[PDB]
């Protein structure tokens, strides 16, 4: 349902984080909100595409953008991903999520790998 | 040169064999699944005279009503026994009732065979022996790398284990005490084991009817039944 | 020579050997007639392979669906892959009229098809589907219309198309008289001849067990419904007459 | 602005036995006044000899009589044997607690006879804190229904406990009860439907 | 690659990827490692340049925590990455029980890793057998060694790395039980020394007590070569 | 080994999947010529089916048969190459017309979609995991100064202006033939250059395919500033323009 | 030769070959027989037994009321399709209150095939499955390796598939309209012939479903009944 | 999903001998304007087959398209005529659907009926279905069914069912009155009643009838008539 | 499959039971609290009788009373073979963690075999009832058993309190009984004195059936 799932993993505190005040509830607030910004937009978009044109297109286009992405370098390094830029059609657009930052830190590079892709 | 799922002209999964291939190095076990219980034993091949004999232990509990024994790959089969124990102590919490022996092997068997998308990468290269007690009585199983589990009335597993299931196809009876099938298991493992029968030398765990325990004997229960045997 | 082992792969001379394999076995699979009439459409899906397995039940078998009760859609390939592409094409239709409550025309649907199976033709790791699909339908002012799709993905308008084996045969027969004109309750006997004649499998006794079919026309309201046996067992009867004289 | 929760009604009462259980319960509903039907079945049989009966809305109460059954009837064709009461009794207080923070709106009373030949009755609550009661009611009438049974059981055969369960759900149809009563019996034989 | 199997069983059931793993652990310097008592002496092979290395940034005596400590033999990056690995493990260990960690766990957890790096796709085999000393719950000193195939094995006296077999049987024909903290050290020197070149600078041997892990000085080791030189003789 | 399967730069360079999808896209052999005039844009293809494994039979309705399609209203197109390929191409083209329309909010713009379809192009033949489209497309369009553009790309990707161009097989020495015919067009209302160069693209198909072209294997097509919208001309026009050449 | 190296390579032929490999792993199985009547299908098999030592491994499984299966291939595949079934049944059984279609819970298993065989990393089941109910009707169902499924009135799997096949199409038009004793009697024998090695209780498996009766293995006592019947 | 803002009044159903005949009135309020007396109420999914609703209209619409889709399913695999689904399987449908809706707190503003015939002994019409364009039988009760399901999923089976209004005191004349096994002109005369009584004590009521009938020949849709 | 999954995307048409379902609502944490606004006839659980565990010269004592609703809920679970836990508040949420900890020692001592600490139990079941604080979450725990370090009487609550000593007593009234045990207590007391000294305090308690356990060194008896 919701929560994520008990299995008796036992290591309930981590020491690298502490658990949110929400846990998995994701209580809608303006985070929330932004958090699903482009999410929601690319859904309304293969909404669209599927729609007018045939579902395969939303296949094509998933399956071009999972294979795009899955050519980046290993977690780390940040990763230009301009093929996306171009299969997603945003090279031509500039927004929030291009420019700001964020800065970011207790996880070894490991740890990272093995969160990122399951090992 | 093939990918890890990839049938063999004669419809046979190359991995599977091969996995079946490795089951067979491995340290001698035998149990018996009598009606009084299982009688699970194994080897203690010592590598040297160093070895602490604590933490090198085949035999081990996957349940208090469970016991096992591991053969081919020993990291491999602690991966086995450990979700095995940790399923089993799932199904304690949803249900009351202990765990059966059954549906515990249907877990390693399932655990066996994800390598296959249908995450694991390769086929389990172990071959355990399930043997446990529930409400119908002592059960004995068997799950060779393939995933075709089947229940035994005796079974052997290990390197040179031709000679352990052929003298006991020629020994084993039916209705046979808990006492009987201790000397059976004990004689078949000396008429298999290399080097002498010592005290030391062999691990049993045995799972009784009336207690349903994981009782996994010591030295003076080892040295009686070994004492106990026939010229 | 190593570029035929992926449909992803491009020849030296620009052909694409995976495709052709499609073709062949296609081509050595399930015929399947289909042809426009007067008062309607007739799809026909000749099962002569299941000669040998005398142990099907009678007329179970059925290679010709429907979608929306107005589109018939049948095959000649891989049962699976057909299958899949069935539901793809009711799934369209769902979409279709949950989002726009109007049915689907039929050139959306075949187009959308066609785009969807050269969907597959086009990567590396997903098996190509190995169907060749003919959709039909047929309306009062529109007359009739029917299409099919290659497995690589080409959809033509026909008035007549045949693919399997002996497919050749089949459309040279078909070809000897227009069929505009005639009727689709005389058009069942002219059928029943050709599958006789030109398959050698088919006999006098397996015309009634491993054969199938459906119309659309004004009988039934220009919707779908299969032969009913008494309409067939004449036409089968006369055709065996003419036949053995 | 729509709270998801309202009070359909419902009275079914327990009583245990030496070998017997009477899970007894009403076959009326009512919005809050106006009633929908005479005949509502919510005694849903899990098993042979075992059975669960609530006074919860009648949504809930279906979906996890459905869904109790669906996991019973899994556990019996993966493991060839019926779960006993006591796994039934856990699988049901899992499942309540499953839905902690968003909970059923559904006052369960799960009656059975154990393979020991010991009919057994557990009360439950919202979340899953269950009790083996040897008699309990829930609902509306739980006030007016209780300190009968406590009178009469802590002060037989199972002809003189029926008689005193109709007697008490008469009395309180007089005191949302109900018009007709489902007198449910699980004897060593089975389960024993009886309308009145 | 991603989601690939890099090792697979062999036609005669062997995982050849795990074989090369133990060649290659086999290439790697030595390392032996005693225990009596109530501590452990931990010695490895020390490998520099003279005149231009700097021997202290060469560390192959870390401590994982409080108690438990590790060596190695094989890949120097691998063992690193495996030491942040294990070394943030007992920390959440230690979270989780506010007490020590034993030996015994994290060795069971080393084992599983290096299991887990030889059955999951996109990974290698660890190219390390490492070996942890520290005391159990119980306190009560035991060494464990892991190897590449992830098997692991409670030990008395154990060696890893090239020549291991000479060092074993010698460990094997001359170990004593409860023995001194001297003779342990000289035990340990003698040992590294079979398959070593008699030297100070090749071996920075430390002893591992309750308190921590102390490292010898490099006097008592000019005097213990010194003396195992004149009794070669 | 593999050099010459997946999109490899090869010794010496020579990217060989784009010349293997080039020379498929030649074998399919069905000429398509276009031409820009001054306030016009025709273009003119061939009903003919392409060159595959299947052949035309007489059951077929002929009129269904067709290269040219419609980006969106103003912008037409005409992909020649492998069947499956050419209407994903289309739908690629309309996609993006899609994204332009909804983002920007006016129609897009011939140049601006040839680019993208370029840089999708493009992403296809740098990436190994993805066959490369063989189809060739040909755009035409009215710009917002209403002026025609013509504009071609390849599986190569290599997207540029013409003024009269053509695809398909034996398209060397028919370079030289259309600037001959713009050399007559060298030495007027709209309806007088929109006939011009209508007769001047028929004409130039009539030399290049040589063959008569009977009015049931053309198909016209034009862009101009009088309609603007793309409309496929009627079979009884163009056989009156094949007698008025003849 | 080359072209089998994966499940997305067809032949110059037009062929699979991994498929053809699931297919010859099928026959490898052992033997089971089901027939079916006007209103009750029987489905008997035998049971493989690896040593003296061993009791039988069990072949059928109950998917739900009416509703059971037989292996003749890999187990494991066996296990996972009788779990997906199994949840099938019990969803709709859950969700709508109804028995399923039996033609549907047949379509979507074989859809999975499909979906199995079509992608690579990935490996078409090893088995085939006797997929036989009584849906207001007795029905026998066949889902092959290739996403295809079938019906028949009899059928065989594996081992000496021949001699029952022979058998079944010798006295295919005895089996409709016939009582209940008698197919159990031609379904034995059909086992029998198979076997070519003798029929016991133990490696029997004897099961019968149908009106007012559905799936339940048939007793010890009553199976050494019909297995003396048959012996004489 | 909101809230109510075009809704309906009511619909009363009734079973008889010969099927289920069941009426609205074609009124769709918009709060206070009555902009509508002219609206489909009684949808139908298929032959033998009847959902009403009192409620918002766009929720019954969506659920219209839901039902809609899921019979075009159904007949898209259809081999014999007993594979169409019975009004039992459509009724658990659009109770899971509300149920699932409840959980997520997106109610669908409806009450809904549906009635129809769960056996296909009697007529032989469903194997040749028509989508796009003799005698009545009698059916006994046990194969008729008629159900409810409420805003928070509540469902159950009675022989006469009422939503709205109608559930207040129309249930009551239709105790006192209903029979077993009634002919038309009695059923129709019930239903006269207690749209007259709904009339008469209600404002968002209408006297703009919709009468339809389930029966043996299959879903048959009276003409529009103004009360009496 | 991708393509139901796509399907279900455009058509706008979208359950283990160890996973925890939540409201939609704005804010699910306060959800229940929200509904506690509108009735309080479903949120009427079956709270926990009073507690009192104490230590003593040779072992431990715990009792407890039996008053839910009910009045024979049984108030104790066995935690391990040498660790009893308590219950008092919320039953169904001390009674659940209690068996979770139960597991989760199960298999802690099954895979590391050793006897688990009190302080190590304690610390388990604390953080995860601080996990999900701040959700809502009743629960009053004292764990009490023997260790290798000695007996242990650690306390914990559903906001990740987890303090160590040798006196304590949790749920409603437990201030009575920590009066009449301050009032009254030694660690030098016999085992007859200290479990009439937990039976009068426990009736002190539910005064403005007691049952009663005594934890030993090999155990706990049931007197």
């Amino acid at each position: 349902n919701y929560l994520e799932k008990l299995n008796f993993d036992f290591k309930v505190k981590d020491v690298v984080s502490i658990r949110d005040i929400n846990l998995e509830g994701k209580e809608k607030n303006i985070e929330t909100f932004h958090d699903t910004i482009l999410l929601n937009e690319e859904k309304n978009f293969l909404k669209r595409t599927g729609l007018i044109y045939g579902s395969q297109e939303v296949y094509k286009n998933i399956l071009d953008r999972e294979i795009v992405s899955l050519s980046r370098r290993l977690p780390g390094i940040k990763s230009s991903l301009l093929s996306l830029d171009i299969v997603r059609n945003t090279i031509d657009r500039i927004d929030s999520y291009e420019y700001m930052e964020k800065i970011d830190p207790l996880e070894p590079l490991s740890e990272i790998i093995e969160k990122k892709m399951n090992i | 040169d093939r990918g890890v799922n990839t049938f063999s002209p004669e419809g046979r999964l190359f991995q599977v064999e091969y996995a079946l291939g490795a089951i067979k190095l491995g340290s001698t076990a035998v149990g018996i699944c009598v009606n009084d219980g299982v009688i699970l034993a194994s080897e203690r091949r010592i590598s040297s005279t160093l070895i602490e004999k604590d933490s090198v232990e085949k035999l081990l509990s996957i349940d208090d009503h469970i016991g096992c024994a591991m053969s081919g790959l020993m990291a491999d089969a602690r991966t086995l026994i450990d979700y095995a124990r940790v399923e089993c102590n799932h199904y304690k919490f949803i249900y009351n009732e202990n765990i059966n022996i059954k549906s515990c092997v249907e877990l390693i068997s399932e655990l066996a065979l994800d390598f296959s998308n249908l995450i694991m990468s390769r086929p389990f290269g172990v071959a355990l022996l399930i043997g446990g007690v529930d409400k119908n009585g002592p059960c004995l199983w068997y799950t060779e790398p393939s995933g075709t589990n089947t229940r035994f009335s005796a079974a052997s597993i290990g390197s040179a284990q031709e000679g352990a299931e052929l003298l006991l196809q020629e020994n084993y009876k039916k209705d046979m005490t808990f006492e009987q099938a201790e000397i059976l298991a004990l004689t078949v493992l000396r008429q298999v084991m290399e080097d002498k029968l010592s005290t030391s030398n062999v691990e049993i765990c045995a799972i009784k009817k009336s207690d349903q325990t994981f009782y996994k004997y010591n030295t003076d229960d080892i040295s009686r039944i070994i004492d106990v045997l026939p010229s | 020579a190593g570029y035929d082992l992926s449909v992803s792969t491009f020849s030296p001379d620009g052909r694409l050997y995976q495709v052709e394999y499609i073709y062949k076995s296609i081509n050595n699979n399930n015929t399947a007639l289909c042809l426009e009439c007067k008062d309607g459409i007739i799809c026909c899906c000749i099962n002569s392979n299941m000669d040998k397995n005398k142990m099907i039940k009678k007329n179970s078998y059925n290679r010709i669906y429907h979608v929306n009760n107005n589109i018939i859609i049948t095959y000649s390939g891989f049962d699976g892959d057909a299958r899949n592409i069935i539901d793809r094409a009711r799934s369209e239709a769902n979409t279709y009229y949950y989002n726009f409550h109007t049915n689907i025309p039929l050139h959306i649907l075949v187009n959308r098809i066609s785009l969807y199976i050269h969907a597959y033709t086009l990567y590396w790791h997903m098996r190509p589907f190995a169907a060749s699909i003919i959709i039909s339908s047929f309306n009062e002012k529109d007359k009739g219309d029917i299409y099919c799709i290659e497995p690589n993905g080409a959809c033509y308008k026909y008035s007549g198309i045949v693919i399997g084996k002996n497919k050749e045969m089949f459309k040279t027969e078909i070809e000897k008289k227009d069929y505009k004109d005639i009727n689709v309750r005389d058009a069942i006997e002219d059928i029943y001849k050709f599958i006789l004649t030109s398959d050698d499998h088919m006999n006098k006794n397996n015309l009634q067990n491993l054969v199938n079919f459906s119309w659309i026309c004004k009988e039934s309201s220009y919707e779908f419904q299969n032969i009913h046996e008494e309409i067939l067992t004449p036409a089968l009867n006369k055709a065996v007459e003419y036949i053995e004289k | 602005r729509w709270y998801p929760y309202i009070d359909n009604g419902g009275t079914v009462i327990g009583l245990t036995g030496k070998d017997y259980v009477i899970l007894a319960a009403d076959t009326r509903l009512s919005l809050s006044y106006s009633i929908y039907t005479r005949f509502c079945p919510k005694i849903s049989k899990l098993t042979d000899k075992c059975i669960i009966g609530s006074s919860g809305m009648q949504s809930d109460i279906k979906t996890l009589h459905s869904l109790l059954q669906k996991k019973i009837q899994l556990f019996v064709l993966e493991h060839s044997h019926y779960p006993d009461i006591h796994v039934i009794a856990r699988l049901l207080c899992v499942i309540l607690y499953s839905r902690r923070f968003f909970p059923y709106y559904a006052f369960n009373i799960l009656a059975g006879v154990d393979e020991n030949n010991k009919g057994v009755l557990y009360n439950y609550d919202s979340v899953g804190s269950y009790c083996e009661a040897t008699h309990s009611c829930v609902g509306s009438g739980s006030q007016l229904i209780l300190p009968i049974l406590d009178n009469r059981v802590e002060q037989f055969n199972l002809g003189d406990d029926i008689n005193f369960v109709k007697d008490a759900i008469t009395s309180a149809t007089e005191r949302y009860t109900g018009d007709k009563t489902l007198i449910y019996v699980i004897d060593k034989m089975g389960i024993n439907v009886n309308t009145l | 690659s991603y989601d690939r199997a890099i090792t697979v069983f062999s036609p005669d059931g062997h995982l050849l990827q795990v074989e090369h793993a133990l060649e290659a652990v086999k290439k790697g310097g030595c390392a032996v490692a005693i225990k009596s008592s109530n501590f452990a002496v931990l010695a490895v092979e020390k490998k520099n340049i003279p005149k231009l290395q700097n021997p202290k940034t060469t560390e192959k005596l870390i401590k994982l925590d409080e108690h438990n400590c590790l060596a190695f033999a094989g890949l120097n990056a691998d063992a690193r990455v495996l030491v942040n690995k294990t070394r943030l493990e007992c920390q959440r260990y230690y979270l989780n029980m506010d007490e020590p960690a034993p030996v015994d766990y994290i060795a069971k957890y080393v084992a599983k890793v290096q299991q887990k790096f030889t059955h999951r796709g996109g990974v290698r085999p660890f190219g390390i057998a490492t070996l942890i000393a520290g005391f159990k719950n119980n306190k009560e000193i035991c060494i464990y060694q892991t190897e590449p195939s992830g098997i692991y094995a409670a030990w008395k006296a154990q060696a890893i790395g090239k020549n291991a077999k000479i060092v074993q049987e010698f460990l094997e024909k001359n170990y004593q039980e409860n023995m001194e903290q001297k003779d342990c050290i000289f035990l340990a020197l003698k040992a590294i020394f079979e398959v070593v070149e008699l030297s100070s600078k090749n071996v920075e041997v430390a002893l591992l007590t309750e308190k921590d892990l102390t490292f010898i000085e490099e006097q008592e080791i000019n005097s213990m070569v010194e003396l195992i030189d004149q009794e070669r003789t | 080994m593999y050099d010459r399967h997946l999109t490899i730069f090869s010794p010496d360079g020579n990217l060989y999947q784009i010349e293997y999808a080039i020379k498929a896209v030649k074998n399919t052999n069905i000429t398509s010529v276009g031409v820009k005039g001054e306030n016009c844009a025709v273009i003119i293809s061939q009903k003919k089916m392409a060159t595959q494994y299947i052949s035309q039979d007489k059951l077929l309705d002929y009129n269904n048969i067709t290269n040219i399609y419609n980006i969106t209203d103003e912008i037409g197109c005409s992909m020649v190459g492998m069947p499956g390929d050419c209407l994903s191409m289309v739908y690629k083209a309309r996609s993006e017309a899609s994204e332009f329309l909804y983002s920007n909010g006016y129609n897009v713009n011939a140049e601006t979609l040839c680019r993208n379809i370029c840089d999708k192009i493009q992403v296809y033949t740098q990436h190994a995991y993805m066959r490369l489209h063989a189809c060739s497309g040909m755009i035409i369009g009215i710009d917002e100064n209403n002026k025609p553009e013509l504009f071609k790309f390849d599986p190569s990707g290599f997207c540029a202006g013409y003024r009269a161009c053509v695809i398909g097989n034996k398209e060397q020495e028919s370079i030289s033939v259309l600037e001959r015919l713009l050399e007559k067009r060298k030495k007027e209302t709209i309806d007088e250059d929109i006939r011009n160069t209508t007769i001047l693209a028929i004409e130039a198909l009539q030399t290049i395919l040589a063959f008569d072209l009977k009015a049931s294997e053309i198909e016209v097509a034009i862009v101009s500033t009088k309609n603007r919208n793309f409309t496929q001309i009627s079979e009884k026009e163009i056989d009156n323009y094949l007698t008025y050449i003849a | 030769n080359l072209y089998d190296t994966d499940n997305i390579i067809y032949s110059p032929e037009g062929r699979l070959y991994q498929v053809e490999y699931a297919s010859e792993a099928i026959k490898q199985g052992t033997c089971a027989v089901a027939i079916k009547s006007k209103d009750y299908v029987v489905v008997s098999g035998l049971k493989k037994c690896i040593s003296k030592l061993s009791f039988p491994q069990e072949k059928i499984f109950k998917i739900d009321d009416y509703i059971g299966i037989s292996m003749s291939g890999i187990t494991s595949d066996a296990k996972v399709l009788t779990k997906f079934m199994q949840n099938e049944c019990l969803s709709h059984k859950f969700l709508y209150n109804e028995n399923i279609n039996i033609e549907s819970l047949v379509r979507s298993v074989a859809d999975k095939y499909q979906k199995n065989t079509q992608k690579s990393s990935k490996r078409a089941f090893g088995v085939g499955l006797m997929i036989a109910a009584y849906h207001n009707e007795p029905c026998i169902f066949e889902t092959r390796p290739n996403g295809s499924y079938f019906e028949y009135d009899a059928l065989s799997f594996g081992a000496r598939s021949h001699a029952s096949k022979t058998y079944l199409e010798k006295n295919l038009h005895l089996f409709e309209e016939c009582s209940l004793e008698e197919l159990i009697l031609h379904c034995l024998k059909a086992l029998k012939c198979s076997l070519s090695s003798e029929l016991t209780i133990s490696n029997t498996a004897l099961a019968v479903v149908g009106k007012n009766h559905p799936w339940q293995e048939i007793s010890s006592l009553q199976l050494e009944e019909y297995l003396s019947k048959v012996k004489m | 999903t909101l809230g109510p803002v075009v809704t309906g009044t009511s619909v009363i159903a009734i079973k008889y001998k010969h099927g289920i005949m069941i009426a609205a009135d074609r009124k769709a309020s918009y709060g206070s304007y009555a902009k509508f007396q002219n609206v489909e109420r009684i949808f139908k999914i298929n032959n033998k087959t009847v959902m009403g609703f009192s409620g918002e209209l766009a929720d019954a619409q969506y659920l219209h398209e839901l039902l809609t889709r899921k019979n075009i399913n159904n007949l898209s695999e259809k081999k014999r005529k007993e594979d169409m689904y019975t009004p039992q399987h459509y009724h658990s449908y659009v109770s899971r659907v509300f149920y699932v809706r409840k959980n997520r707190i997106d109610p669908l503003f409806n009450n809904i009926i549906i009635a129809g015939i769960n056996s296909q002994k009697y007529d032989n019409n469903d194997d040749n279905v028509l989508l796009y364009t003799e005698e009545y039988k009698e059916i006994h009760k046990d194969d008729l069914y008629i159900g409810f399901v409420d805003m928070h999923g509540t469902n159950f089976c009675d022989d006469y069912i009422t939503t709205g209004y109608a559930r207040y005191f129309a249930l009551t004349l239709l105790r006192d009155h209903y029979k077993d096994n009634m002919t038309e002109e009695e059923a129709r005369i019930l239903i006269n009643e207690c749209l007259r009584i709904l009339y008469f004590r209600d404002a968002t009521s209408s006297n703009f009838i919709q009468i339809v009938k389930v029966t043996s020949k299959g879903v048959e849709y009276e003409e529009p008539y103004i009360l009496p | 499959s991708f393509m139901n999954e796509i399907d279900n995307l455009i058509n706008d048409v979208e359950n283990d039971e160890l996973e925890f379902c939540v409201a939609p609502v704005n804010v699910p944490r306060n959800f229940i609290k929200y509904a506690q606004t509108q009735n309080k006839k479903l949120f009427d659980f079956h709270k926990g009788t009073t507690t009192l565990a104490f230590k003593f010269k040779d072992g431990i004592i715990v009792a407890v009373d039996s008053r839910a609703s009910s009045q024979n809920v049984e108030k104790i679970i066995e935690i391990n073979k040498n660790i009893l836990g308590t219950m008092a508040g919320g039953a169904a949420d001390c009674l659940y963690w209690e068996k979770y900890l139960g597991k989760i020692i199960k298999i802690y001592e099954l895979r590391n075999n050793e006897k688990i600490s009190v302080r190590a139990a304690s610390t388990i079941l604390s953080n995860i009832l601080y996990q999900y604080k701040g959700y809502g979450l009743c629960c009053g725990i004292i764990l009490s058993g023997y260790d290798h370090t000695g007996f242990n009487m650690f306390y914990v609550d559903d906001s990740g309190k987890k303090v160590e000593g040798n006196l304590f007593s949790c749920g409603s009234g437990s201030t009575y009984a920590y009066s009449i045990l301050d009032s009254a207590y030694d660690y030098n007391l016999n085992l007859d004195q200290a479990v009439e000294l937990a039976r009068n305090a426990i009736y002190h308690a539910t005064f403005r059936k007691v049952r009663v356990f005594h934890i030993h060194k090999n155990g706990y008896d049931k007197i």
